[PDB]
DNA sequence: GGGACAGCGCGTACGTGCGTTTAAGCGGTGCTAGAGCTGTCTACGACCAATTGAGCGGCCTCGGCACCGGGATTCTCCAGGG
DNA sequence: CCTGGAGAATCCCGGTGCCGAGGCCGCTCAATTGGTCGTAGACAGCTCTAGCACCGCTTAAACGCACGTACGCGCTGTCCCC
């Protein structure tokens, strides 16, 4: 395989009602058009930063698959801790 | 002669930023620091360094809060900063926790 | 290690062998005092001292650069604060760290200027 | 006997400052800022190195953990430069003697 | 013009003036240091409450650290530990 | 005061540089997306040639790359350059 | 109007300059840094003779101009005066330079 | 406090498309099922650091005083008035 | 025209020099052990093929959910003395 090299292609097509449900979960009632693009960007930026610790932990263990334990170590480092997926 | 409102504020903005000083008066702060710790523990002694350290953290925390509340005011259309901005800033920054 | 020769007192300091400035023996002296781990290898004290030297040197060089702009040959804590709050990579670190007797950068917003929602002015930096 | 040793990095910081800039002085008050900055960063890196060993069932600390800790703390340019400085230090040690 | 004429006070301390010593100009300079153009009249009383809460949280740890050390003096090392845990770590007091 | 490690390494080929080459082809105007693409197609073209050039240089056991190695790389790639000869 | 030459017509004046002159239309020093930079990825500790850099530029000038000339025929076929990366990507494919 | 002052906060009537189920058909990514070696920490032996204190002599810092640049008035021009 | 900040001559901050102090950084040996380099024997995870009904994904679209537009005050901003 390995036919894909550049990351120009984007597969980040987050669904609009999913954003509406996420927004309405937090108490939002009127969502504008420009909100959707940055909502994906905020998720992308958050995912980019948390994954930086995950790869560093994974490479230290010489692993090929990221385990849930490594995610908890990465997540708890950034202040956002998840319970039930590690320990 | 007479300085119209807002004229001296801009000058004072450009002065305090480049200065190195403590804006809380020394004597009232010592009395405040002793009193709050007096109820927690009765027989206490305070070093001069601790009072200086407490003032710097307290001032910088308030200074940092003022910057965020200033950006809370620009979110609205009012130059003035109301308690609406401070309370909202505390919740977002996690202070009310 | 069969090293009986002319010198048996002190050939070189462990940090002085490579040419480092921050000593590495002191780092290894009380490394196990803090209960980080046991059986610390030789690589960690050398790596830790070097990265600390790189961080220390960079701040001092930038502080001197800020000092020259202020016509001062002494590193006042204001000079250190300017270096910290001038790089995005340095901005993330010490985000909420307070510097004693330091200062804050002279920032201003557009609407504070006399012209409402406008900051054109004339040739003033930032 | 006032022999109590205070592990202060002021002399080492001063020597580094002198090498990069012989004509630039350092204030006595500003020395404590660097001394506390070194201690805080030292605890941060050492704390990360300790956690890595516990997670990986390792009872030893070497240059690999510090390099992993540096990448976990410093951002892009800072990490790659610190790693380059750190990598050169261990390699020269094996041949310096 | 002569004498107090109204509002004069010659009663210093005596279980008072500890938190009210941060007068309106004192709050203004802190606001100006962060950078403001105008502040409401309600910000003065709110600032005193905000400052007290931050000081209370820090001093609560500091006295706890002091008692564990079996000493009566409170040093800059105790308070900085409270700030470090909270996240507002303060440099320049390391000795 | 100072910007980071480097700049203008690949962005040094600004709009006039592409436009002048565009005016060589006869065209009148371009869409805005060509400028990023022209830098990209330049990068891959140089990488193909420079990979061949350094390969000859490594075989010569020298740290300097001469025009002879570049000509050999270009001639084999179908982009033979008759200039800069002996 | 302040005697502004038409944006379409300014090309014609620029046409006659490049169609009459022989020159190099890429800055040398920025190209010098770029050529030295791409070397580090493949082979570090390398020097670069001035003739080698100029030869690399000469290939680049002919590479892009030939691309520009052929892409213009792609635009003339697509009913649009302007060339587009749509045509350039096609031009690389047909010329065999895409892969 | 007391009027003008500029948008944008609701809600119309109407187009534009993406959303969650429903059969069904060729695959994916962990668990085993095995072994051969790397990592990883146990014993040795003549010593290597780097730590702990002590006499001597030569060196570094706040003090003051000359400068040259930053704080004050008195005119020069960019700000709404004729 | 004053407004309210900026420039060249007087005045306040960083510098240099010399003294005895008494601890610090530089070597200096003692003594049992202790990490890195070789082997040990045991099981864990990483790649590639299997079973049989799930799961995600795209168009079939015509009623209702909100940003653009005009109105209306209604709150706030600033200028003026003690």
């Amino acid at each position: 395989k390995r036919h894909r090299k550049v990351l120009r292609d984007n597969i980040q097509g987050i669904t609009k009602p999913a954003i509406r449900r996420l927004a309405r979960r937090g108490g939002v009632k009127r969502i504008s058009g420009l909100i959707y693009e940055e909502t994906r960007g905020v998720l992308k930026v958050f995912l980019e930063n948390v994954i930086r610790d995950a790869v560093t932990y994974t490479e230290h263990a010489k692993r090929k698959t990221v385990t849930a334990m490594d995610v908890v170590y990465a997540l708890k480092r950034q202040g956002r801790t998840l319970y039930g997926f590690g320990g | 002669h007479r300085y119209r409102p807002g004229t001296v504020a801009l000058r004072e903005i450009r002065r305090y930023q480049k200065s190195t000083e403590l804006l809380i008066r020394k004597l009232p702060f010592q009395r405040l620091v002793r009193e709050i710790a007096q109820d927690f523990k009765t027989d206490l002694r305070f070093q001069s360094s601790a009072v200086m350290a407490l003032q710097e953290a307290s001032e910088a925390y308030l200074v940092a809060l003022f910057e965020d509340t200033n950006l809370c005011a620009i979110h609205a259309k009012r130059v003035t900063i109301m308690p609406k901005d401070i309370q909202l800033a505390r919740r977002i920054r996690g202070e009310r926790a | 290690g069969k090293q009986g020769g002319k010198t048996r007192a002190k050939a070189k300091t462990r940090s002085s062998r490579a040419g480092l400035q921050f000593p590495v023996g002191r780092v290894h002296r009380l490394l196990r005092k803090g209960n980080y781990a046991e059986r610390v290898g030789a690589g960690a004290p050398v790596y830790l001292a070097a990265v600390l030297e790189y961080l220390t040197a960079e701040i001092l060089e930038l502080a001197g650069n800020a000092a020259r702009d202020n016509k001062k040959t002494r590193i006042i804590p204001r000079h250190l604060q300017l270096a910290v709050r001038n790089d995005e990579e340095l901005n993330k670190l010490l985000g909420r760290v307070t510097i004693a007797q330091g200062g804050v950068l002279p920032n201003i917003q557009s609407v504070l200027l006399p012209k409402k929602t406008e900051s054109s002015k004339s040739a003033k930096s930032k | 006997r006032r022999k109590s040793r205070k592990e202060s990095y002021a002399i080492y910081v001063y020597k580094v400052l002198k090498q990069v800039h012989p004509d630039t002085g350092i204030s006595s008050k500003a020395m404590s800022i660097m001394n506390s900055f070194v201690n805080d960063v030292f605890e941060r890196i050492a704390g990360e190195a300790s956690r890595l060993a516990h997670y990986n069932k390792r009872s030893t600390i070497t240059s690999r953990e510090i390099q992993t800790a540096v990448r976990l703390l410093l951002p892009g340019e800072l990490a790659k430069h610190a790693v380059s400085e750190g990598t050169k230090a261990v390699t020269k040690y094996t041949s310096a003697k």
